Order: C-alpha cells, then structure tokens, then sequence
C-alpha cells in the first residue's frame, strides 16, 4: 500500500491528467485506512475539476459522506 | 350553584410505545464489508 500510493504520487507529479492514477492514490489511501486525508484529497480534487465527469469518485464520496452522515445532501447530489 | 353538571379534564396521556419493525443493516452498512468493496481492483 505505502509503494503503490508513492507510485501513484509520483505518477500524478508527472502527468496532472492521469485522473486514474489520483483514484488509485485515493484507493491505496482507503486501504492505509487514512478515511480523512481521502476525504480530504477527494474534496480538493472535486473542487479542482469540478466538470469531470468521475462517476466512480462521486460515488466514493457519496458512500463517505453516508458513513460521515453529516454530509448527507452532498452524498444525494 | 345549581346548574348543569359537566367536567372539563384536559387529555394529555402520554401513548403506550409503539414497538415498531426494526430495519436490518445492508452489507454495505459494515465497515469491513466497505472496506473489501472499496479497495476492489
């Protein structure tokens, strides 16, 4: 887990557009168990391509807001 | 005073409980179950 989310850093360090690589180095984040630096991550990506269409990264968001449960109306949307 | 009997007592019982159906968890309302979906490959 700790190389392959070093691995997916340094390949979001050489291409910004390899969206990919920054859902693995969420991925790998889930598996260290790290739940708030995801949320984080994931929240800075959404805010940073907010047109992106990543079905997957909103259902990932939607599925931590419902076990946050605060965030509810940001996992409905 | 004699006049018409009646007697005012205001109603505010509190009801018996209801008891009701209880819902069951889905899979996904577990941690580890969420745990082995999410780091799916």
């Amino acid at each position: 887990y700790v190389q392959a989310q070093k691995q997916f850093k340094q390949a979001e360090d050489s291409q910004n557009s390899n969206t990919l690589a920054k859902l693995g180095y969420a991925q790998c984040l889930i598996a260290r168990n790290e739940v708030g630096d995801a949320t984080i991550y994931l929240e800075k990506f959404f805010k940073e391509n907010q047109d992106s269409k990543s079905s997957e990264m909103m259902l990932l968001l939607g599925i931590i807001y419902s076990q946050s449960g605060k965030s509810y109306y940001k996992a409905i949307i | 005073r004699q006049d018409y009997i009646a007697k005012v007592r205001y109603q505010n019982d509190l009801p018996a409980p209801p008891c009701p159906p209880k819902l069951l968890k889905y899979e996904i309302e577990k941690e580890a179950p969420q745990k082995e979906f999410l780091k799916d490959s």
